[PDB]
DNA sequence: CTGGAGCATAAGATCCTAGTTTCA
DNA sequence: TGAAACTAGGATCTTA
């Protein structure tokens, strides 16, 4: 003898904000700026991943390892940040560059704004004219030094958290539904 | 058109009832 | 812990639910001495008083062994400053918490900041206000003709208006309205060249209502220019509305950072403004107003816990300054009496009081026995005992023999009212010959009380032939009704009394404007209402009637008091009734209550 | 679900088949059987074991009837104790174990069994053919002599018998298709040995169409033409003619069950009028399930007025006599599962009964639910319930803390500060602080009762909690004792059945609110079932009650017949027997009963159309099998030689009548027969009245000579709902917003407007604003920890930059009063805070032309008394609103237009809309000439920014979107447009030439 | 706004008494009452008597026999049936009214209570879901119209003339959604690689 | 045991461009 | 003239 129910809208979006409740309330500051510039709340969290949450579950290409968390993943991409931001100021004081008809030499006015802009690796966001030290920016208009390639295998792929809170969330709130139409 | 609605003259219902000592009391 | 003792005196119904409560959510798990005294605090806080002294909680001693449960730890416990100070539940004021220490007195700090405004605007903001006496004496000897002897209504209108705040106490039946417009007069006529912006106001509608004709009617017979007639006060307004106090919200729209922009005050009938009123009053004045309180200083007292009138008129008995008293003696003409030393120049100066009655004074019995009250029950046993003075009755309502003989009495005095009702009388006799004889209660439920009263008298006249009702109706031709919730689209207010009579043209409610009007209104627009052949005392306030009949219960309850009786007294005009037990009236006078204050201890420092 | 599924199949064997028990008792198994036998029968075995091990008696209805039957075969005539006579009268489906027992007990009493079969002749099936011979007994009529199925030789002979099936041959369709059940009950009953029958068959006379298919039924015939042959499939004069006047059988397509019910009752009233001497006891209107059509019943049948009445009574409804206490008391069992979301609890407060036992009265109901809105409640009821869900335990937005909130702040003053994180409510401070002590001790008791419901006890200790409950939940009155005795009741006999079954294991809480809440539904109520009013009921198995007017209401397909599917495992459902009962076939001799019992008239109706879509729904298979042989047997006198199927179609059209889809369609009202009752509706049908005025009308208006400034303030911000509310005192003000579900995560809307003033007016003293971010975070309204330390120190950023520009052109100023006269009509009311320099106000939010205005009047009131000084605004986004200094005669003037403006606004609805307006004043007119431009381009550039101010994007809400506005007109007609628009420009163009 | 005004029509019949509450609900959009009118409504005592007294009769009608009864009453004394028909753009205005009558009757016959039925309108006014129950029927299908239907529910359907205006449109897909065009999975990538997209 | 008061408020964002200004 | 960063305005944001 069962039940049946269809607004299961209701359900979905109490286990979506339990989930954001369990797992982003214990985070410190240095993390929770990073999840609130990517979405500010359980109900954005819900909006973008409501399609692949009903249905049939989909596979994630190349999904994160499970012994893998926030802290750990945070970890990793400050310390990624944090090596670029040594060898920059290690080997800033020397050029390399042609200036050519279509390189300005005002520019290296940039290079001074990112040395004034590595202060503290704690936030997230670098200086746009990061991108004006990149190979392919450079060969429109020479390595000799790592820093040359280590921006451009920096700025390749993105730095985010996104991959990893959907695939929790879309993991938990699944079970966290079925565990509570089942009670 | 021209229209309009018929009208029941008689009573339509009589009374009647099953009392269990209710309206006597 | 204690808390199952606590639910156990709570179930001997000896405390409150919030009391206990309150205890449990500020002591949490600590030591049962700050638990027990914030239990009593709060339930002492919810009775009516204001603060505690410690004497109090080690010395009433009622439903527990306070000393055998709040022995907890080392060190002899009967130094309660630290014993409660030790805990994060009680401050000395420093910091914000809810228990305060201030004067080895325990108190709320609501309780606190209000005493605190009150005794501070008491005490230091009432200034001192230089008058010529030459011209100040043109004006009290132009209206006041009058030069024989100590006159108190122009003792009262030269201190009036001599200081910036000045308390006007006396007893019902005094002349409080013609002192308050020869007072008015007096201010209009004196400062000419400068606009003032006079305001009247009371604690409810119907006493503002009674305000504003009485001072109309007095300032209209009074004679004036006509700017002086232009400067009168136009109406009065219920407090809250003149604060702008919102509905749901504890917002003011007249905060301590916009004051109200009225210049002087008259604040009617100020022995019911409860504590916190009168602390958020003095928070909304500006810096030049002008305050004049009025109202007796024994009369029944604030429904909200904690009076202020009673705790200042009880000053009076201090006498004037002694210089203070030349200066009154320069103005009016005459001698006044002295106070002997001196506790406080500017509160003991900015009171005054009426003490001779004018309506009815002792040659009246009604007027005797009121003096009396205020006095020992031996007196007022002895007044009753000697002669009766043929003005005042008393019938020993024991049982139900006598309590029918009590329903015949009540319908012997109600006896012009309803065969003219029966006779099919017009509107305003009808409602003007209701107002001479009203039955009062001190209960509300149960055989001596509103509804009981109401249910045996329809009783008993639909029993004897007087008037009929109807099961289904509830509304039979002829019934009192009293308004409880004000009604501000009808202009009808609160305590107002109508007479519900089939005209003819639909059954309607009649009432009486305080204009002199007649007022119609539908039984379906009405707010609410409720039958009253017999009312409440606590109703029965700012009214006066021809002959009042109280009725004391039968044993000792919390609501009956000195105060209730004296008022009840002085609710009549010219006759008035008594149905009490000996015992239990004796009992009643003699149990002479009080309200704990810590303004009595600020005052004398 | 599976014990209970098991004992009922085990009762159904026992009633049914008790050869399956006798052998399951000894052990074997049975051949030729289905599955599960293998887990079932060592189930029966083991519990015939238990229950002779508990010393509970052996005795049971399977091994006990061939004792029984055994005894009473061979004794006296009168063994002690029997009654004289028994009867059974009307029942048509009894078991052949049953009909054995009656038959071994009819040698001792004399039992007279009453019987209705539809069919006269002998209608059964047959077992062999050595058992047709044993049908050649006879039926004796009470004083005539003896009759059987007719031309008894060759009919046996001829096809009617199969070789093995049933009666193939019996002629008509309806019977055959219907008589599932009779045909098993009249096998069963021509079986018996000792019985001794006979028949009282009572003849129709076919004149009516009704009378037509019942004669055709008794008789036991088959008059439907087929037409094998073309000689007579051509002709059609051989079916019987059909008055065009006669109403026996009608059928009725409706649209929905509203509609339905208001045709049945004009068609009832239209019987009643027809026909004289018929009563509203005489006629029942029978319902496929009445749960889902009484609540149209009651509407309709309270609609019609006093003098088109005729009263009804609704029987077999589930009965709900207490329905909140009862709701109140099955969510009170489910405490300890719940959030103790505040809506749930309130919901909760809103019995009677229970806040009579906890003495709050409907006046505080109303203070309680403002405080719970405000005060920030929304979770659970301790930090031990928030903790038990294995969450993280906050602390805030708990019943716990409200209530530590609402304490606090009766013992505080909320500007003092928090105490332990808690910043106290200033609202509870006086009298009214009691209802937060009962209420308290409301949340005690929920959370001792939810502490103590938890653990599993046994049925002994689950004996005295409902007792407990409901002594200490109920403050019982006069009329709360009835449900609560029922409660009572069916939770010990509950208990009861289970304590005398000898369980002895724990049982949790759950198992037993289920069944008692299975249990609550299973009590219907008939007894006003045939008391005189018009008997509305639902199709119930063997109630065969002959009336006058029967009424079939609700016949889609799938709807009926009812469909109970059996459970599968059951061994009834593999291998079935002559006297099995099903509800397929139990609602398909319902309606052939239906359809015998119906007297005098009958009424069939049924869906048509659903009125959403409009698409097509199917009447059932049983209606359309009745309407298949109506056409197949009668035809039109017209018609009378046309084809089979024309005179079937045109006898099929003839009955089916459609029906409205709404009431006042003049098609109901047109003369003739299908013509209503319904006199409310005749002037929407007929369109006899006229239609709604507009609204603006020229009101009688004079001006005052005193015109206070809060007036003038209160009106140009919003000038047409000035009008609604200050004219003519009318104000739609909507309802209070409910209460949020969870705490804040952000914060949009008014929540952080008032965050953003109040930390504006404090950032602009240059106070430290930690203090205030202390007193928000115990006040439980910023989101939590580091999400609310982000969001505050970006508001703190935004709001930093613009208290440094407000800074930086601020000069300490005081107030000052107002007293002008204008064109003879005084102004008074006061300014606050004028420096100086003038004015200066700052508030955060966008540049609003509605505050534009409300400056240029605060300036203009100030410039005309004098004051030579400027006026600014700030706003965020680096918003500005700068006034320069005038003339008095052109301050004045202004004010004078502005006054003139508010003179006749208050008359009519004046059309000025600010946004919208200014918008397109901003667009057209051009501050190099400083004159009003006509070029077309831009034209059409300001129409277009007029729509896309009026009516905004998907999310964001543009003015339009006002009831103040749709009051008036609903869509924006260009006339109108140009109206407001020149209204705009006249009264606008000040601020935007001044604008600098 | 028939929901609301709904609203407002049953916080007046439940109190008559206050006179804002009444004033409220008799300044609508149905009635049709005019500004003029409402003024002379606001002066005229008698008339503010017989308009309370009408309530306090539909008060009674409810608490005798329901909610639609009560509305049916409504109609019949105040003629808005009728003149909303007369009133252009009318029908649709009515049938969501019948509508909201019966789910009103629907809802109240479980609901006990009175206040309670109130409270449940603005509920629902407040939590619009998009169910079976509560979704627009059409306002007449005799009143010949243009049907305007999307594409989707145009499915399986047959329409002789047919028009198209915004075919062309379209809607460029950034999400990265994507299936495997070999083992045809549903292979969602968390990134935004432009492969994928 | 019982006194009081009416009304307003907010508004999206991400991003690519044209054009503008500045500079070797 | 080539370039290149930059301020402000603009457009567009579904389906049963």
């Amino acid at each position: 003898e069962q039940q049946l129910i269809e607004d299961e809208s209701l359900l979905r979006y109490q286990a979506c904000a339990d989930f954001w409740r369990r797992h982003c309330y214990p985070l410190p500051r240095e993390i929770a700026q990073v999840v609130f510039e990517t979405w500010k709340g359980p109900q954005a969290l819900l909006r973008d991943i409501n399609r692949y949450l009903q249905g049939e579950a989909p596979v994630i290409k190349a999904p994160p390892p499970d012994d893998e968390t926030l802290a750990s993943r945070h970890a990793q991409i400050v310390a990624r940040i944090d090596t670029v931001k040594q060898q920059w100021r290690d080997a800033v004081g020397e050029l390399d560059a042609l200036i050519e008809s279509s390189g300005i030499d005002r520019r290296k006015f940039n290079r001074s704004n990112q040395a004034k802009w590595i202060d503290k690796i704690s936030a997230w966001a670098e200086e746009e004219t990061n991108s004006y030290q990149l190979p392919e920016s450079l060969e429109k208009f020479t390595p000799r030094h790592p820093l040359f390639e280590a921006i451009d295998q920096l700025l390749a792929e993105p730095l985010s958290i996104r991959d990893l809170v959907i695939t929790r969330a879309l993991a938990e709130i699944r079970e966290t539904v079925a565990r509570e139409k089942r009670r | 058109a021209e229209l309009n609605a018929k009208t029941l003259q008689r009573l339509p219902g009589d009374n009647w009832r099953v009392t269990s000592y209710s309206g006597l009391q | 812990k204690l808390q199952k003792q606590l639910l156990e005196a709570v179930e001997h119904k000896q405390l409150r639910p919030l009391d206990v409560q309150f205890a449990l959510t500020v002591a949490g798990d600590e030591h049962p001495a700050v638990t027990l005294a914030a239990a009593l605090l709060s339930h002492d806080a919810g009775e009516g008083h204001v603060c505690l002294p410690l004497s109090r909680l080690e010395n009433n001693e009622a439903s527990h062994p306070l000393l055998a449960t709040c022995v907890s730890e080392i060190g002899e416990l009967q130094n309660w400053e630290e014993c409660l100070l030790a805990s994060q539940a009680v401050s000395r004021g420093d910091e914000p918490t809810p228990m305060i220490l201030c004067g080895d007195r325990l108190y709320l700090n609501r309780m606190w900041c209000n005493e605190r405004t009150v005794a501070r605007f008491f005490n230091e903001v009432n200034h001192a206000i230089e008058v010529d006496e030459a011209l100040l004496a043109q004006t009290l000897d132009k209206l006041f003709p009058v030069s024989d002897e100590i006159n108190w209504q122009k003792v009262a209108a030269a201190v009036a208006l001599t200081r910036r705040i000045s308390v006007i106490s006396g007893g019902p039946g005094t002349g409080k309205t013609t002192t308050v417009a020869k007072l008015l007069a007096a201010l209009i006529q004196m400062a000419d060249g400068e606009r003032c912006r006079i305001r009247l106001a009371a604690p409810t509608g119907k006493a503002a209502a009674r305000l504003t004709e009485s001072l109309g009617k007095a300032l209209r017979q009074l004679p004036l220019t006509d700017e002086q007639k232009k400067r009168i006060p136009e109406d009065a307004s219920t407090l809250h509305r003149l604060l702008g106090a919102q509905p749901g919200s504890q917002r003011l729209r007249h905060h301590a950072g916009n004051p109200l922009h009225l210049d002087v005050l008259v604040v009617d009938e100020a022995s019911m403004i409860d504590l916190p009123m009168m602390s958020r009053l003095i928070d909304a004045l500006p810096d030049h107003a002008r305050v004049i309180f009025l109202g007796d200083r024994d009369q029944l007292a604030s429904v909200e816990a904690g009076a202020v009138l009673g705790d200042i008129c009880a000053y009076a008995n201090a006498g004037f300054t002694a210089e203070r008293a030349r200066q009154l003696s320069r103005l009016t003409g005459t001698h006044v009496p002295a106070g002997t030393g001196t506790e406080a120049a500017s509160l003991r100066d900015s009171l005054c009081l009426l003490q001779k009655s004018y309506r009815f004074g002792s040659d009246s019995g009604i007027g005797q026995l009121a003096a009396a009250i205020n006095r020992g029950d031996k007196t007022a046993v002895k007044t009753v005992f000697q002669q009766d003075f043929t003005d005042i009755e008393k019938r020993l309502l024991q049982s139900g023999e006598d309590y029918i003989a009590m329903l015949e009495e009540a319908l012997a005095g109600y006896g012009r009212y309803l065969d003219l009702l029966q006779a099919r009388a017009e509107p305003d006799l009808i409602i003007q010959a209701f107002n001479e004889y009203q039955l009062l209660c001190a209960l509300r439920e149960g055989p001596f009380g509103v509804a009981g009263l109401n249910e045996r008298i329809e009783q008993f006249m639909q029993q004897k032939r007087k008037i009929h009702r109807h099961p289904h109706s509830r509304w039979y031709e002829g019934r009192p009704v009293m308004i409880a919730r004000n009604d501000s689209a009808l202009g009808l207010f609160n305590g107002d009394i109508g007479i519900a009579l089939d005209r003819g043209q639909g059954t309607r409610v009649w009432f009486a404007m305080p204009d002199g009007n007649i007022k119609s209104v539908q039984p379906s627009r009405l707010p609410e209402h409720e039958t009253t052949w017999a009312m409440t005392v606590h109703k029965s306030q700012g009214s006066e009637f021809d002959h009042a009949a109280l009725i004391l219960p039968s044993q000792r309850t919390p609501v009956v008091t000195r105060e209730l009786v004296y008022t009840a007294v002085t609710r009549a005009r010219r006759r008035l009734s008594l149905y009490a037990d000996e015992r239990i009236l004796s009992a009643a006078i003699a149990t002479r209550t009080e309200r704990r204050s810590g303004l009595a201890a600020l005052f004398s420092s | 679900q599976l014990s209970s599924k098991a004992a009922d199949l085990f009762d159904q064997y026992l009633v049914y088949r008790p050869d399956w028990l006798a052998q399951w008792e000894t052990g074997h198994l049975v051949e030729g059987l289905g599955e599960a036998q293998a887990w079932q029968a060592p189930l029966w075995k083991a519990l015939v074991e238990y229950t002779h091990q508990l010393g509970q008696p052996r005795w049971h209805r399977a091994n006990l009837y061939q004792r029984f039957i055994e005894t009473l075969e061979s004794a006296t005539t009168c063994p002690p104790g029997l009654p004289s006579r028994v009867f059974i009268c009307g029942i048509s489906a009894l078991p052949p174990v049953y009909l054995q027992a009656l038959q071994a007990l009819g040698k001792h009493i004399e039992i007279h069994l009453l019987f209705t079969n539809p069919c006269r002749y002998y209608w059964g099936d047959i077992k062999d053919p050595a058992y047709l011979a044993k049908l050649l007994t006879r039926q004796r009529r009470h004083s005539f002599e003896d009759r059987e199925l007719p031309l008894f030789r060759d009919s046996e002979n001829a096809g009617q018998l199969f070789n093995s099936d049933g009666e193939q041959d019996v002629g008509n369709p309806l019977l055959a298709s219907w008589g599932k059940l009779g045909r098993d009950y009249i096998y069963l009953l021509s079986d018996l040995e000792s019985s001794q029958e006979l028949d009282a068959f009572v003849d129709v006379t076919p004149d009516n169409l009704l009378h037509n298919i019942q004669s055709d039924i008794l008789e036991l015939e088959n008059r439907a033409v087929a037409g094998v042959n073309i000689e007579e499939f051509s002709r059609s004069d051989n079916k019987r003619p059909l008055d065009p006047l006669d109403s026996s059988i009608t059928f009725h397509v409706c649209h929905s069950p509203q509609r339905e019910v208001e045709v049945l009752h004009d068609r009832l009233l239209a019987m009643l009028e027809e026909d004289p001497t018929l009563t509203p006891r005489d006629i029942i209107v029978m319902v496929a399930d009445i749960d889902s059509y009484s609540p149209f019943i009651q509407a309709v049948f309270g609609s019609a007025p006093a003098d088109r009445y005729l009263p009804y009574a609704i029987s077999d409804r589930r009965a709900r006599q207490s329905h909140p206490v009862l709701e109140a008391f099955i969510s009170l069992l489910s405490l300890p599962d719940s959030r103790f979301v505040s809506e749930d609890v309130l919901a909760l407060l809103d019995v009677p009964v229970l806040a009579a036992r906890f003495d709050i009265t409907e006046e505080g109901l109303r203070y309680l639910r403002q405080w719970v809105n405000e005060s920030g409640i929304r979770w659970g009821i301790d930090d031990d319930n928030v903790r038990e869900l294995e969450l993280p335990a906050t602390g805030q937005h708990t019943w716990r803390f409200g209530l530590t909130r609402m304490l606090l702040g009766y013992a505080m003053e909320s500007a003092q500060g928090e105490w332990q994180s808690v910043l106290p409510y200033d609202e509870s401070s006086g009298l009214i602080a009691e209802l937060v002590g009962h209420l308290a001790s409301l949340l005690m008791q929920l959370n001792i009762w939810r502490r103590g419901l938890a653990q599993e006890r046994p049925l002994e200790e689950w004996l005295p909690v409902c007792r407990d409950m409901l002594n200490a939940f109920f403050l019982p009155d006069a009329e709360t004792e009835a449900a609560m005795t029922l409660i009572e009741q069916q939770w010990q006999a509950i208990i009861a059945e289970g304590l005398g079954a000898q369980y002895g294991d724990a049982v949790p809480l759950s198992l037993l609110r289920d069944e008692l809440a299975q249990r609550l539904d299973q009590e219907r109520i008939s007894q006003r079932f045939l008391a005189g009013p018009v008997n509305i009921c639902t199709l119930m198995p063997m109630r065969s009650i002959p009336f006058k007017v029967v009424c079939l209401l609700g016949m889609n397909d799938g709807v009926y017949p009812r469909q109970l599917a059996p459970l599968g495992f059951d061994l009834m459902s593999q291998k079935p027997k002559r006297g099995d009962r099903s509800r397929r076939d139990d609602d398909r001799y319902l309606f052939l009963e239906a359809l015998i019992s119906a007297q005098q008239k009958l009424y069939i109706s049924y869906i048509g159309r659903s009125i959403q879509d409009n698409s097509e729904r199917f009447p059932s298979v049983l209606v359309q099998e009745l309407i298949d042989y109506i056409g197949q047997s009668h035809y039109l006198p017209g018609d009378e030689a046309l084809n089979c199927d024309e005179s079937e179609a045109r006898v099929k059209a003839h009955l089916t009548c459609l029906h409205t889809r709404m009431p006042f369609d003049p098609q109901n009202y047109q003369p003739g027969e299908r013509q209503s009752y319904a006199r409310e509706w005749l002037p929407a049908a007929s369109q006899a009245g006229k239609a709604h005025s507009e609204f603006v009308q020229p009101l009688p208006f004079t001006l005052p000579e005193t015109v206070p400034l809060e007036t003038l303030q209160r009106f140009w911000a919003h000038p047409v709902r000035a009008f609604f509310q200050m004219r003519l005192q009318v104000n739609f003000r909507t309802e209070d917003s409910e209460i949020p579900d969870t705490e804040p995560f952000i914060l949009e809307g008014l929540s952080r407007y008032q965050i953003n003033q109040q930390l504006l007016n404090a950032l602009v003293e240059q106070d430290d604003a930690e203090r205030l971010f202390r007193r928000f975070r115990a006040a439980g309204d910023l989101p939590y920890g580091a999400f609310g330390e982000i969001f505050w120190e970006t508001q703190c950023q935004e709001m930093q930059q613009l208290a440094d520009r407000v800074i930086a052109c601020r000069q300490p100023g005081q107030s000052m009063e107002i007293d002008l006269a204008c064109n003879g009509v005084q102004i008074t009311g006061w300014l606050p805070q004028v420096q100086p320099d003038g004015l200066l106000r700052w508030r955060p939010s966008l540049l609003s032309v509605a505050q534009g205005m409300q400056l240029w009047l605060e300036h203009l009131v100030y410039c005309a008394s004098g004051g030579n000084g400027e006026s600014r605004l700030f706003l965020r986004k680096d918003g500005e609103w700068r006034f320069p200094p005038l003339a008095a005669e052109q301050a004045l003037h202004y004010l004078s237009q502005l006054i003139e403006g508010y003179r006749e606004g208050m008359s009519a609805p004046l059309l000025v809309l600010p946004e919208s307006g200014g918008a397109w004043l901003k667009t057209c007119y051009d501050a190099q000439n400083d004159a009003m431009l006509d070029d077309d381009s831009t034209l059409q550039k300001a129409r277009t920014k007029f729509l896309q101010a009026y009516e905004g994007n998907m999310m964001v809400r543009g003015e339009g979107d006002d009831i103040w506005y749709q009051r008036l007109w609903r869509q924006l007609t260009p006339e109108t447009m140009e109206a407001i628009v020149e209204q705009s420009q006249r009264f606008l163009l000040p601020l935007f030439r001044f604008n600098q | 706004l028939e929901a609301q005004e709904m609203l407002w029509l049953l916080q007046a019949v439940m109190t008559p008494e206050r006179e804002n509450t009444l004033r409220s609900a008799l300044a609508t959009s149905m009635m049709g009452l005019n500004a003029l009118d409402i003024e002379t409504l606001n002066n005229d005592e008698h008339a503010w008597d017989v308009v309370v007294e009408e309530f306090d009769g539909y008060r009674q009608i409810w608490r005798k026999r329901g909610v639609m009864p009560m509305l049916r009453a409504l109609m019949s004394a105040r003629n808005i049936a009728e003149n909303l028909l007369a009133t252009a753009g009318g029908e649709r205005r009515l049938t969501d009214i019948l509508h909201i009558s019966e789910l009103l009757q629907e809802a109240g016959t479980q609901l006990e209570s009175e206040h309670a039925l109130v409270r449940w309108l603005s509920q629902h006014i407040l939590e619009p879901d998009s169910n079976a129950s509560s979704q627009q029927m059409r306002l007449e299908s005799d009143k010949h119209l243009v049907q305007i239907v999307t594409i989707h529910k145009s499915k399986g359907l047959e329409y002789p003339l047919v028009w198209l205006p915004f075919i062309t449109n379209f809607r460029v897909q950034e999400q990265a959604f994507y299936h495997d065009r070999h083992s045809f999975e549903a292979v969602l990538d968390l990134n935004a690689a432009p492969e994928s997209v």
